C-alpha cells in the first residue's frame, strides 16, 4: 500500500505546484508589457 | 597561439627543422620495421611450413622480407621449408637490427638538425630569407630515385649482384628466392610475370635518370610556376599525398587481386581463388589424370599433396574475417595439423552426392548435397524442422580417399553430418584448437589486413590532398 | 647564419630559387608526356582488367 | 445506389465530394495572380 | 613561432569525444 | 570469453588521448 | 535574353511543328515496337522460350551475343 | 596579343546563365552522359538478362522500381566498354549486359570531381575560402566508397548498388543481413553525423527565427531584412542565453558555430565511408564472439544481438537465391530458417 | 569487461557535468 | 497589420464582420462535404453487401443511429440515407451564401451595427456570452440524440440479443456513479478510460448529463463575467481564443482516434467492421468451431485464471463483442457454453470479421483513426504555434527584440 | 544571336525531353 | 594485333575525335570570335 | 514577501545557471526518475520474459552484455497495454520479470519530454524571444511517442515498442521492416529527404558561412555554383528554410509510423509486372520482399 501512496502525494505534489504556478500571474513574468 | 592542429606549423619555413622533423618520422618508420621484425622473430613457429605457413600466424612484415631475398634466420630454420643454412649476416635477425640501428643514427642526425638548423645553406642570399630551390631539389630527388630504381632492378632483382626476388609456381606449393631476367615484350605488362618487374625497374629507373636530368637543368615554365605555386613548400605536399593516396590504391588492389609481387605462400591465397574454385580444379585435374591413369580412387587421391589442399578451404580465404576479428587465422579455425582426404558422399541409392560450398557472403551456408544434375538429394533440416532430404531418411554415407581417413567408412549420420559441415568449407583438416584457444570464428590474413589498411589510408589521403591543395592555391584568403 | 663545409659545396644547388623561363617554357612538351602517360595507365589497366586482350598472354596465376 | 429519380444526376454526384477540395487548389491562383 | 593553445571548451570536447569515442568501442575491443 | 587485450586497449584508446589533453591545457595558462 | 523569346512567335511557330513531331517520333518508337529491338528488351512474351523458365542469366564473359542467341 | 589560351580562359569565365569555366569542359559533358545514361536505363534497358528483373518503364515497372541495374556476376569487374571485348561495339547488347551500370557511374565519378573542381574554381574567382569544396568531398568519399570500393573488394560489380530506389534499398537490406551493416562501429558514427546535421539545422534555423531583431513594424519578419547588413538580424547574446539555461551549454561564436555545422555531417560520411572499405573486403563487424559462444553452450542466453543474428540468417536464405541468381541456389524448404525451427 | 563499460560511460557524465557546472563564462563577440 | 499572403487570414482578426463572412462560409464547406459524401457513398453502396467492406465512413455513422437499417445491420430502407445527404447539401446553400454575404458585402464591423453581435476580442463579458449562446446549443445537440434513442425510433444497439437490433432506449444511465466513473477509469489495457463504455443506456444517459451540464455552463456564463483567477491566467485576444480551441480539438482528436479504433458499441462492427482486436479473436474462434470436427487446442488459461483464447490472439483477451459474450461466463469462456452453446449467427458472423485477420484493404477503423490521430497531432502543433504566438503579441515582442531594450543585456551574466 | 550557349544547353536537354516523354506516354498503353 | 586491341586503338581514334573535333576547336573558335 | 512568492521568484528566475520555470517542476522529477531508473536497468536488471512463454530476454550489463548489446527490454507480453507500476506486481522480482523498469523509463520519459517542451518556451516567453523552437523541437519528440507509446498502442502491446537500446533499436527497426516495409512508405521517404536534406543544408549553411569570412560573396558564390536564384538572398528566408526542412521531415515519418501502427503500411508493388502466360517478372520490389519474408519468418514462433 505504502509505495502507492507515497508516489501518489508526490505527483499530486509536483503536479499542482506546477498547476498554482500558472495560475499565479504568469502572464505578467516577461520582459515585456504586462496586463 | 596555435592550436592542437596546427603545432607542426612552425617549421614550415625553417627548412634545418623539416629536414630534423623528417629524420625524426624516417627513424620511427625504421624504427617500426626492426621492432616488427624482432616481435614476428619472437612469435614465429617455424616448424611445419606446410599446414603452418607464415600468412596463418599473423605475420605481417615477415612476408616482405622473404619477397626479396631475406629466407632464413640466424637460428637455422628457414621459410622456404628447408633448415641449417648459411644467410651471413643478411637473416631476419640482421635486417631487424640494420633496422634498430639505422633507426638510432636518424635520430641522432635529427638531433644535430633540430639544433644546428641555421644554416647558411638555406639562407637565400638575394633578400636573406630562408628559401628552397623546390624546383631544383625535385631533380636531384628524381636523379637519385632513378639510378635507386635502375640498380634495384638491374643488380638486386636480375641476380646480376643481388638475390632476386620470390617467384613461385602458379598454385604456390614451390615457391623461393631466384634471379628473375626482364621481360621486354609485352608480356611484361601481364602482372603475374615476375619479369615484367624487373623489366619495370631498369624502364622506369632509366627514365627517372633522364626526367631527373632535364629538371636539374631546365627552369620552369614561368606560367606553371604561378599556376601550380611552385615557391610555396605546401604545393609539394599537395601533389606528394597526391602520388602517395595513388600508389596506396594500387598495393591495395595488387594484394587483393594478387600479383606477382604479393605469392601466396607469402600472404596467403586471394579471395577470387576460392570464389573460382581455383585450386579444387587443379586438384581434379591432378587426381582425375591419375584415375585415367588406371589407378585406385585411394592411389590417385593420395598423390594430392595436402599444402595443394590447404589452399582450398574456406578459412584460408581473406574475405572471411571481422574487423574485431584480431590476431593470426590460427586463433580462428586453430592451428591445422593434417588433411582428413577427401569425401565421397552416397545416398542409400548410389548416387555421388556433391556438398555445396561456402560462399565467400555467407557468415552461415545451409548444408545441400546434390547429385551430378544438381538435384538436391539430402541436406540437414535447419535446427529442427521436418525433413525430407535428412540424412537419416536418405541414407547418407561418406568414405575417405588419401589423406588421414583414407579407406574408411561412415555411417553413423552423426559422423556423415560432421563431414558434411567440414565439406562445405572445401576440404577437411584437423585443427589444433588448444594451442592458441581458438574461437572457432575465421580471421583475415596478412593480404587481407594490408588491404584493408591501405584502402582506408588511401581513402583519407585523398582528403588531405584536396586541404592542402587548396591551402597552397587559395594561400591569400587563407 | 651559420656556415659548414658540406653547407658549401652544396651551396650552387640552392642558389636559383626563383628562376623561371618566361611565358610558356616546355608547358607543350610536358602536355604531350601527360597524354602519352595516361595511355599507357590506360593500357596496363585494361591489361589487368581484361578488357585488352592481347597476343600471348593470360592475366592469370599461370603465367 | 441513387433512387432511380436521381440516377440521373450520378456524374455529378461522383464529383461533388472533391469540390471542397480543388477550390484550395484554385485560390493558390486567384491570390497568387493578384499579388 | 608561437605556443600551443587549448583553452577550456576545446577540453571538454575533447574529453567528450575521447569518451563517447571509448564507448563505442569498447565492445568491439573484448569482443 | 572476451579478449585479453580487450581492457589494456579499451583503457589506452582513452588514457592516451586524455593524458595527452590535460597536459595541453594545463601547460597553456 | 529570354524574356522576348517567350513572349513572341517566331519561337511558338517553329515549335508548333517540332514539339509535336518530337512527342509523336517518341511515341513511335514504342507504338511500333521499335524500343524492344534497339535496347534488347524482352516483349511481354519474349521473357521465356515455349518452355524454358530459367531466367537467362549470363553465364560467360566474352561470347554474349552467342549465349543471348541460344537464351532466344 | 592574348594567344588563344587566355582568351579561351577569359571566355570560360564569362559572366553568363551558368558558370562554365575549366572544370566545366569536364563537368558538363560527363553530367551529362551519367543523368542521360541513367534515364534511358530506367525507360527502355532491361535487367533480365543480369538479374532475371523487370527494370525499366518499358517493362511496366514504376517510378520507385526502375533502376540501372549492376552487370551480370559472370563480368567480374570488367569496365565494359561499348568497344570493350564483351559487347564489342553491339549497343544492344551492351544494354541487354549492363553495361550501362559502370556508363553512369564512370561518368557520375568524373562528373563529381569536375563539380567539386567547379567549386574550386569559383570560390577562387570570388576569392573566398574552398570550405564548400571540401565538405563535398563527404558526399564524394560515400560515392567512391559504396559504388566503386565495395563491388572492387567483391568479386564483381553486380553487388554494387543499383542506381535506382528499390534498387538502392536492396543494397541496404543486403547489407544487414550480410554484413550486419547496423552493428558496425563505423557506420554508427556516420548515422551520428547525418543525425546530428540535421538537428544543427533544425535547431540553428528555429534558433534565428526566435531570436530575430525587431527591424520592423511589419508583422511579416522576412520583410526586416536586406542583403546590404553592417549588423546581424538575430541577437546571439540571447540565444547564447536561451540555450544555456535549456540545455546547460550554448554556442558563443559564430565561426564555431558554423563549422561545426559543417564538420559533423562531414565527419559522419568519411567515418561511414571507412566502414564501408572494411565491408568491401568482408571485413565487417557482425560478431561479438563472447555472446556467440555463451549462447552456444547456454542455450537459455539470448540477447538483443542475437535477435539479429538470427534474423540475418533468416535474410540471407530466403534472398539469395533471387537476389543471387547467377548462383543458382537451390534451399528446400527444411533448410531455410524459420522462427518454428529453434 | 564490465568495469570497463561502466568507466567509460560515468566519463562521459563527468565531461559533461563539468562541461555545464564548470565552464569557463560566454563572452559573446 | 502586414500579413503576407500566406497568413491573409490574419488580416481578418479585427474585422468582426468579415470574419462572420469566413466563418459562415466554412461552416458551408462541411455541411457540403457531409452532403455530397452521403451521396457519393451512397450511388456507390451495395445494400446488401457489408458497409465496411465498401469503404464507406459516413452511411456507418447514419445507421448506428437507427436509419434504414434493421436487425444485425442489413440496411432496410436506402431513402433515409438520401434523405440526410440531401438536407446537408442544400442547407450548405444557405449558409455558403450567408458566408460569401458577410465576407463580400455585409458590414465589415459589427459594433457599428450591433451590441448584441459585434464584439471586442477583449471585452471579456461578451466573449463568454458567445460561449453561452454555443454552449445552450451544444447541450441541445446533445439532449437530440437522447431524443433520438428515446422518443424517435432508437440506436442501433449492437449489443441486443441475437445479433444485433435498432432498440429505443427506455433506462438511461442516471446514476453519476456509472456515468462520471467512466471519467476516472485508468487509461491502460483492461480499462479503457472512456472507450470501453459498452451499452447504450451508459451513452444515452451519458449525453443527457452531458446535455444538462452544457446548458447549465452556458446560463453560467451568459449571466457572468470572469472571475479573478480566470482574468490573471489566461491572455484575452483573438489569437489566444482559438489557441485554446485548437488544444482541445488536439484533445477530441486524439480521443476519437482511439474510440473508433477500440469500442464496437458506438461503432458497432456490423458498419464499421471488426475492430483489429475483434478480427483476431473471430480468427480463434473460428478455427475452434472448424476443428470442433482449460487448454482445447486453442483455449488457454490466463496468469489471471480466466479461459482465453491462445496464440498470437492472446493479447486481445480484453475484447468484449456481442457474438463471444453469450458463451462467455463469469471465470471467461465457459468450456460447455463453447461446446453447445454456439448459435449459428455467432459462428456466420465470427467468419465474416476473420476474413482481413493476419496469417490491398484498409477498414474503415484504420482510415478513421489513422485520420484523426494525424489531425489531432497537427492541431496540438497549431496550437502550439498559436498559444506561443498568442502570449508573445501580448506581451508585445512577436515582431522580435527590439535593439534598444534587448531584455537579456540587462540581465547580469549566468557566472 | 541566336546560336547562342543556351540554344545548345537548352536542346540538347530538351530534345531528348521531348522523345522519352513520347515513349513514355505511349507506354502507358501497352496492354500487359 | 587482337580484336580487343583494335578496338582499343580506335576507342582513342574516335575519343579523340569528339574531345578534339568540335570540343577544343570549338571553344577555341567561339572565344576568337566573342572576343 | 511570502515563502510562496519567494519560492515562484527562484522557479521563474533568469538568472539560475539552469532555468526551471514552471514546466520544469514537471520535467525535473520525471527525467531525473527516468534517468535514475534507466541506468540502474541498464547495469543490473534481470532477465525479461518478453515473449511470454517463459524465454526470457537477457537486456543488463551484469547479466553478460555490452554497451551495444545491452537494453532496457520492453515489457512482458503478458502485460499488453496494461498499467504496470512496482505496486501493481505482486513482487520486486515479478516486476522485473514482467519488463517492469521499462514502463517506468517509458512512462516517465515522455513526461520529461512534453515538459522539455513547454519549458523551452517558458525560458522563450522570459527572455524576450519568439517562442517557436519549441515548435521544432516538437519534431524529435512526435517521433519518440510514435515509437514508444503511439506503436504499442495501435498493436496492442507495450512489449511492441522500441527495446531502450542500442542493438534492440536495431531489431526494432529490422522486424517493422519486415512486417509493414517502411522502406517503401512514402512518409519515410520524406522523413529521409529530411534528415538527408537537413544534413546537406547544415554542411552547405556551413561552408558557406565560414568562407565567407574576411560579408556578401558567399551569395555571390552559390549563384554561380547553381542556376542563379537557388539561394535566399534573405538572411532571415534562408534560416526559416533551415530549420523546417528537417522539422516537417521528421514530422511526416513520424506520422508515418504512427499510422503504420494500425498497419496502415507503405507500397505494395509485388506479382506488378507478368508475362503473356502470367509467370511473374521480378522488380527490385520482389527482392525487398524476399528479405521482408526472410526477416519475418524468422520472428514468429509458429
Ligand atoms: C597498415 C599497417 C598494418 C597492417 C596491415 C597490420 C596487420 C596485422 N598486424 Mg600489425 N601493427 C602495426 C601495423 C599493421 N599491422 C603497427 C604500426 C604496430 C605497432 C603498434 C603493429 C603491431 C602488431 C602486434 C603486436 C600484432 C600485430 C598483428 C597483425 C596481424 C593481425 C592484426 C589484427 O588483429 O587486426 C586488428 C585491427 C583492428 C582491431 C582495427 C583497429 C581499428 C581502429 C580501432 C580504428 C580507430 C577508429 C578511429 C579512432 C575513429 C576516428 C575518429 C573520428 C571521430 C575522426 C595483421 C596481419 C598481430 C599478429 O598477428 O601477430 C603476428 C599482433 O599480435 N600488429
Ligand atoms: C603510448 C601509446 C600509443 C597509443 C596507443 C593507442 C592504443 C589504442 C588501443 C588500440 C586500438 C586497437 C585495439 C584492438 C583490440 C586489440 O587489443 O587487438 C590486439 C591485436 C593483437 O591480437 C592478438 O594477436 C595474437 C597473435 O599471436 C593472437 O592471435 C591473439 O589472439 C590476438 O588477440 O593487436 C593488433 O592486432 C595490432 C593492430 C595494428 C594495426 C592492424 C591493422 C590496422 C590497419 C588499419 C587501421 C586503420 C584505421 C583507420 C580508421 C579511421
Ligand atoms: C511490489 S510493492 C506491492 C505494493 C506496495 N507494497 C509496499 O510498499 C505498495 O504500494
Ligand atoms: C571481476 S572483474 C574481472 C573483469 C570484469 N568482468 C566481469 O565481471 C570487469 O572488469
Ligand atoms: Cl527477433
Ligand atoms: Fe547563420
Amino acid at each position: 500500500l505504502t509505495l502507492k501512496i507515497a508516489v501518489y502525494i508526490v505527483v499530486g505534489l509536483f503536479i499542482s505546484l506546477f498547476i498554482f504556478g500558472f495560475l499565479s500571474s504568469d502572464p505578467t513574468r516577461n520582459p515585456g508589457r504586462k496586463d | 597561439g596555435l592550436p592542437w592542429y596546427r603545432v607542426h606549423t612552425v617549421v614550415l619555413n625553417d627548412p634545418g627543422r623539416l629536414i630534423s622533423v623528417h629524420l625524426m618520422h624516417t627513424a620511427l618508420v625504421a624504427g617500426w620495421a626492426g621492432s616488427m621484425a624482432l616481435y614476428e622473430l619472437a612469435i614465429f613457429d617455424s616448424s611445419d611450413a606446410v599446414l603452418n605457413p607464415m600468412w596463418r600466424q599473423g605475420m605481417f612484415v615477415l612476408p616482405f622480407m622473404a619477397r626479396l631475398g631475406v629466407t632464413s634466420s640466424w637460428n637455422g630454420w628457414s621459410v622456404t621449408g628447408e633448415t641449417g643454412l648459411d644467410p651471413g649476416f643478411w637473416s631476419f635477425e640482421g635486417v631487424a637490427a640494420a633496422h634498430i640501428v639505422l633507426s638510432g643514427l636518424l635520430f641522432l642526425a635529427a638531433v644535430w638538425h633540430w639544433v644546428f638548423w641555421d644554416l647558411e645553406l638555406f639562407v637565400d642570399p638575394r633578400t636573406g630569407e630562408s628559401a628552397l630551390d623546390l624546383p631544383k631539389m625535385f631533380g636531384i630527388h628524381l636523379f637519385l630515385s632513378g639510378l635507386l630504381c635502375f640498380g634495384f632492378g638491374a643488380f638486386h632483382l636480375t641476380g646480376v649482384w643481388g638475390p632476386g626476388m620470390w617467384v613461385s609456381d602458379p598454385y604456390g606449393l614451390t615457391g623461393h628466392v631466384q634471379p628473375v631476367a626482364p621481360e621486354w615484350g609485352p608480356a611484361g605488362f601481364n602482372p603475374f610475370n615476375p619479369g615484367g618487374v624487373v623489366a619495370h625497374h631498369i624502364a622506369a629507373g632509366i627514365v627517372g635518370i633522364i626526367a631527373g636530368l632535364f629538371h636539374l637543368t631546365v627552369r620552369p615554365p614561368e606560367r606553371l610556376y604561378k599556376a601550380l605555386r611552385m615557391g610555396n613548400i605546401e604545393t609539394v605536399l599537395s601533389s606528394s599525398i597526391a602520388a602517395v593516396f595513388f600508389a596506396a590504391f594500387v598495393v591495395a588492389g595488387t594484394m587483393w587481386y594478387g600479383n606477382a609481387t604479393t605469392p601466396i605462400e607469402l600472404f596467403g591465397p586471394t579471395r577470387y581463388q576460392w570464389d573460382k574454385g581455383y585450386f579444387q580444379e587443379e586438384i581434379q585435374r591432378r587426381v582425375d589424370s591419375q584415375l585415367a591413369e588406371g589407378a585406385s580412387l585411394s592411389e590417385a587421391w593420395s598423390t594430392i599433396p595436402e599444402k595443394l589442399a590447404f589452399y582450398d578451404y574456406v578459412g584460408n580465404s581473406p574475405a572471411k574475417g571481422g574487423l574485431f576479428r584480431t590476431g593470426a587465422m590460427n586463433s580462428g579455425d586453430g592451428i591445422a595439423q593434417e588433411w582428413i582426404g577427401h569425401p565421397i558422399f552416397k545416398d542409400k541409392e548410389g548416387r555421388e552426392l556433391e556438398v555445396r560450398r561456402m560462399p565467400n557472403f555467407f557468415e552461415t551456408f545451409p548444408v545441400i548435397m546434390t547429385d551430378a544434375d544438381g538435384v538436391v538429394r539430402a541436406d540437414i533440416p535447419f535446427r529442427r524442422s521436418e525433413s525430407k532430404f535428412s540424412v537419416e531418411q536418405t541414407g547418407v554415407t561418406v568414405s575417405f580417399y588419401g589423406g588421414a581417413l583414407d579407406g574408411q567408412t561412415f555411417s553413423n549420420p552423426s559422423d556423415v553430418k560432421k563431414f558434411a559441415r567440414k565439406a562445405q568449407l572445401g576440404e577437411g583438416f584437423d585443427f589444433d584448437t588448444e594451442t592458441f584457444n581458438s574461437d572457432g570464428v575465421f580471421r583475415t590474413s596478412p593480404r587481407g589486413w594490408f588491404t584493408f589498411g591501405h584502402a582506408v589510408f588511401a581513402l583519407l589521403f585523398f582528403f588531405g590532398h584536396i586541404w592542402h591543395g587548396s591551402r597552397t592555391l587559395f594561400r591569400d584568403v587563407f | 647564419a651559420q656556415r659548414t663545409r658540406l653547407g658549401d659545396i652544396l651551396r650552387p644547388l640552392n642558389s636559383e630559387y626563383g628562376k623561371v623561363v618566361p611565358g610558356w617554357g616546355t608547358t607543350p612538351v610536358m602536355g604531350v608526356f601527360m597524354a602519352l602517360f595516361l595511355v599507357f595507365l590506360l593500357i596496363i589497366l585494361q591489361i589487368y582488367n581484361s578488357s585488352l586482350i592481347l597476343e600471348g598472354f593470360s592475366v592469370d596465376w599461370a603465367g | 445506389k441513387l433512387p432511380e429519380a436521381y440516377q440521373i444526376f450520378d456524374p455529378l454526384v461522383d464529383v461533388l465530394p472533391v469540390i471542397p477540395l480543388f477550390f484550395l487548389a484554385l485560390a493558390f491562383v486567384w491570390q497568387a495572380a493578384v499579388g | 613561432r608561437q605556443p600551443v593553445e587549448l583553452n577550456r571548451t576545446s577540453l571538454y570536447l575533447g574529453l567528450l569525444l575521447v569518451a563517447v569515442l571509448g564507448i563505442l568501442f569498447s565492445s568491439y575491443f573484448f569482443n | 570469453q572476451v579478449n585479453n587485450l580487450g581492457f589494456i586497449a579499451s583503457i589506452l584508446f582513452v588514457l592516451v588521448p586524455t593524458v595527452f589533453l590535460l597536459i595541453l591545457f594545463i601547460q597553456t595558462g | 535574353p529570354f524574356s522576348d523569346i517567350v513572349t513572341s512567335i517566331r519561337y511558338w511557330v517553329i515549335h508548333s511543328i517540332t514539339i509535336p513531331m518530337l512527342f509523336i517520333a517518341g511515341w513511335l518508337f514504342v507504338s511500333t515496337g521499335l524500343a524492344y529491338d534497339a535496347f534488347g528488351t524482352p516483349r511481354p512474351d519474349e521473357y521465356f522460350t515455349q518452355t524454358r523458365q530459367e531466367l537467362p542469366i549470363l553465364q560467360e564473359r566474352y561470347d554474349i551475343n552467342q549465349e543471348i542467341q541460344e537464351f532466344n | 596579343e592574348r594567344g588563344w589560351f587566355d582568351v579561351l580562359d577569359d571566355w570560360l569565365k564569362r559572366d553568363r546563365f551558368v558558370f562554365i569555366g575549366w572544370s566545366g569542359l569536364l563537368l558538363f559533358p560527363c553530367a551529362f552522359m551519367a543523368l542521360g545514361g541513367w534515364l534511358t536505363g530506367t525507360t527502355f534497358v532491361t535487367s533480365w538478362y543480369t538479374h532475371g528483373l523487370a527494370s525499366s518503364y518499358l517493362e511496366g515497372a514504376n517510378f520507385l522500381t526502375v533502376a540501372v541495374s549492376s552487370p551480370a556476376d559472370a563480368f567480374g569487374h570488367s569496365l565494359l566498354f561499348l568497344w570493350g571485348p564483351e559487347a564489342q561495339g553491339n549497343l544492344t547488347r551492351w544494354f541487354q549486359i549492363g553495361g550501362l551500370w559502370p556508363f553512369v557511374a564512370l561518368h557520375g565519378a568524373f562528373g563529381l570531381i569536375g563539380f567539386m573542381l567547379r567549386q574550386f574554381e569559383i570560390s577562387r574567382l570570388v576569392g573566398i575560402r574552398p570550405y564548400n569544396a571540401i565538405a563535398f568531398s563527404g558526399p564524394i568519399a560515400v560515392f567512391v566508397s559504396v559504388f566503386l570500393m565495395y563491388p572492387l573488394g567483391q568479386s564483381s560489380w553486380f553487388f554494387a548498388p543499383s542506381f535506382g530506389v528499390a534498387g538502392i534499398f536492396r543494397f541496404i537490406l543486403f547489407l544487414q543481413g550480410f554484413h550486419n551493416w547496423t552493428l558496425n562501429p563505423f557506420h554508427m558514427m556516420g548515422v551520428a553525423g547525418i543525425l546530428g546535421g540535421a538537428l544543427l539545422c533544425a535547431i540553428h534555423g528555429a534558433t534565428v527565427e526566435n531570436t530575430l531583431f525587431e527591424d520592423g513594424e511589419d508583422s511579416n519578419t522576412f520583410r526586416a531584412f536586406e542583403p546590404t547588413q553592417a549588423e546581424e538580424t538575430y541577437s546571439m547574446v540571447t540565444a547564447n542565453r536561451f540555450w544555456s539555461q535549456i540545455f546547460g551549454i550554448a554556442f558563443s561564436n559564430k565561426r564555431w558555430l558554423h563549422f561545426f555545422m559543417l564538420f559533423v555531417p562531414v565527419t559522419g560520411l568519411w567515418m561511414s565511408s571507412v566502414g564501408i572499405v572494411g565491408l568491401a573486403l568482408n571485413l565487417r563487424a557482425y560478431d561479438f564472439v563472447s555472446q556467440e559462444l555463451r549462447a552456444a553452450e547456454d542455450p537459455e542466453f539470448e540477447t538483443f544481438y542475437t535477435k539479429n543474428i538470427l534474423l540475418n540468417e533468416g535474410m540471407r536464405a530466403w534472398m539469395a537465391p533471387q537476389d543471387q541468381p547467377h548462383e543458382n541456389f537451390i534451399f528446400p524448404e527444411e533448410v531455410l530458417p524459420r522462427g518454428n525451427a529453434l | 569487461e564490465s568495469v570497463a563499460y561502466i568507466l567509460v560511460l560515468t566519463m562521459a557524465l563527468a565531461v559533461l557535468f563539468f562541461a555545464i557546472a564548470f565552464r569557463e563564462p560566454p563572452r559573446i563577440e | 497589420s502586414g500579413f503576407a499572403w500566406w497568413s491573409g487570414n490574419a488580416r481578418l482578426i479585427n474585422l468582426s464582420g468579415k470574419l462572420l463572412g469566413a466563418h459562415v462560409a466554412h461552416a458551408g464547406l462541411i455541411v457540403f462535404w457531409a452532403g455530397a459524401m452521403t451521396l457519393f457513398e451512397v450511388a456507390h453502396f451495395i445494400p446488401e453487401k457489408p458497409m465496411y467492406e465498401q469503404g464507406l465512413i459516413l452511411l456507418p455513422h447514419i445507421a448506428t443511429l437507427g436509419w434504414g437499417v434493421g436487425p444485425a445491420g442489413e440496411v432496410t430502407d436506402i431513402f433515409p440515407f438520401f434523405v440526410v445527404g440531401v438536407l446537408h447539401l442544400i442547407s450548405s446553400a444557405v449558409l455558403g451564401l450567408g458566408g460569401i454575404y458577410h465576407a463580400l458585402r455585409g458590414p465589415e464591423v459589427l459594433e457599428e451595427y450591433s451590441s448584441f453581435f459585434g464584439y471586442d476580442w477583449k471585452d471579456k463579458n461578451q466573449m463568454t456570452n458567445i460561449i453561452g449562446y454555443h454552449l445552450i446549443l451544444l447541450g441541445c445537440g446533445a439532449l437530440l440524440l437522447v431524443f433520438k434513442a428515446m422518443f424517435f425510433g432508437g440506436v442501433y444497439d449492437t449489443w441486443a440479443p441475437g445479433g444485433g437490433d435498432v432498440r429505443v432506449i427506455t433506462n438511461p444511465t442516471l446514476n453519476p456513479a456509472i456515468i462520471f466513473g467512466y471519467l476516472l477509469k485508468a487509461p491502460f489495457g483492461g480499462e479503457g478510460w472512456i472507450i470501453s463504455v459498452n451499452n447504450m443506456e451508459d451513452i444515452i444517459g451519458g449525453h443527457i448529463w452531458i446535455g444538462l451540464i452544457c446548458i447549465s455552463g452556458g446560463i453560467w456564463h451568459i449571466l457572468t463575467k470572469p472571475f479573478g483567477w480566470a482574468r490573471r491566467a489566461l491572455i484575452w485576444s483573438g489569437e489566444a481564443y482559438l489557441s485554446y480551441s485548437l488544444g482541445a480539438l488536439s484533445l477530441m482528436g486524439f480521443i476519437a482516434s482511439v474510440f473508433v479504433w477500440f469500442n464496437n458499441t458506438a461503432y458497432p462492427s456490423e458498419f464499421y467492421g471488426p475492430t483489429g482486436m475483434e478480427a483476431s479473436q473471430s480468427q480463434a474462434f473460428t478455427f475452434l468451431v472448424r476443428d470442433q470436427r482449460g487448454l482445447g487446442k486453442y483455449l488457454m488459461r490466463s496468469p489471471s485464471g480466466e479461459i482465453i483464447f491462445g496464440g498470437e490472439t492472446m493479447r486481445f483477451w480484453d475484447f468484449r463483442g456481442p457474438w463471444l459474450e453469450p458463451l462467455r461466463g463469469p471465470n471467461g469462456l465457459d468450456l460447455d457454453k463453447l461446446r453447445n452453446d454456439i448459435q449459428p449467427w455467432q459462428v456466420r458472423r465470427a467468419a465474416e470479421y476473420m476474413t482481413h485477420a493476419p496469417l490491398n484493404y484498409v477498414s474503415p477503423r484504420a482510415w478513421l483513426a489513422t485520420s484523426h490521430f494525424v489531425l489531432g497531432f497537427f492541431f496540438l502543433v497549431g496550437h502550439l504555434w498559436h498559444a506561443g504566438r498568442a502570449r508573445a503579441a501580448a506581451a508585445g515582442f512577436e515582431k522580435g527584440i527590439d535593439r534598444e531594450t534587448e531584455p537579456t543585456l540587462f540581465m547580469p551574466d549566468l557566472d | 544571336p541566336i546560336f547562342t550557349v543556351r540554344w545548345l544547353a537548352v536542346h540538347t536537354l530538351a530534345v531528348p525531353s521531348v522523345f522519352f516523354v513520347g515513349a513514355i506516354a505511349a507506354m502507358q498503353f501497352i496492354q500487359r | 594485333m587482337t580484336p580487343s586491341l583494335a578496338n582499343f586503338l580506335w576507342s582513342l581514334v574516335l575519343g579523340a575525335a569528339i574531345v578534339l573535333i568540335p570540343a577544343t576547336v570549338g571553344l577555341i573558335f567561339i572565344s576568337q570570335k566573342d572576343k | 514577501a511570502s515563502l510562496w512568492e519567494q519560492f515562484c521568484q527562484w522557479v521563474t528566475s533568469t538568472n539560475n545557471r539552469i532555468y526551471v520555470g514552471w514546466f520544469g517542476t514537471l520535467m525535473i522529477p520525471t527525467l531525473l526518475t527516468a534517468t535514475t531508473c534507466f541506468i540502474i536497468a541498464f547495469i543490473a536488471a534481470p532477465p525479461v520474459d518478453i515473449d511470454g512463454i517463459r524465454e526470457p530476454v537477457a537486456g543488463s550489463l551484469l547479466y553478460g552484455n555490452n554497451i551495444i548489446s545491452g537494453a532496457v527490454v520492453p515489457s512482458s507480453n503478458a502485460i499488453g497495454l496494461h498499467f504496470y507500476p512496482i505496486w501493481e506486481a505482486a513482487s520486486l522480482d515479478e516486476w522485473l520479470y514482467n519488463g517492469g523498469p521499462y514502463q517506468l523509463v517509458v512512462f516517465h520519459f515522455l513526461i520529461g519530454i512534453f515538459c522539455y517542451m513547454g519549458r523551452q518556451w517558458e525560458l522563450s516567453y522570459r527572455l524576450g524571444m519568439r517562442p517557436w523552437i519549441c515548435v521544432a523541437y516538437s519534431a524529435p519528440v512526435s517521433a519518440a511517442t510514435a515509437v514508444f507509446l503511439i506503436y504499442p498502442i495501435g498493436q496492442g502491446s507495450f512489449s511492441d515498442g522500441m527495446p531502450l537500446g542500442i542493438s534492440g533499436t536495431f531489431n526494432f527497426m529490422i522486424v517493422f521492416q519486415a512486417e509493414h516495409n517502411i522502406l517503401m512508405h512514402p512518409f519515410h521517404m520524406l522523413g529521409v529527404a529530411g534528415v538527408f536534406g537537413g544534413s546537406l543544408f547544415s554542411a552547405m549553411h556551413g561552408s558557406l558561412v565560414t568562407s565567407s569570412l574576411v560579408i556578401v560573396a558567399a551569395h555571390g558564390y552559390f549563384g554561380r555554383l547553381i542556376f542563379q536564384y537557388a539561394s535566399f538572398n534573405n538572411s532571415r528566408s534562408l534560416h526559416f528554410f533551415l530549420g523546417a526542412w528537417p522539422v516537417i521531415g521528421i514530422w511526416f515519418t513520424a506520422m508515418g509510423v504512427s499510422t503504420m501502427a494500425f498497419n496502415l503500411n507503405g507500397f505494395n508493388f509485388n506479382q506488378s509486372i507478368l508475362d503473356s502466360q502470367g509467370r511473374v517478372i521480378g522488380t527490385w520490389a520482389d527482392v525487398l520482399n524476399r528479405a521482408n519474408i526472410g526477416f519475418e519468418v524468422m520472428h514468429e514462433r509458429n
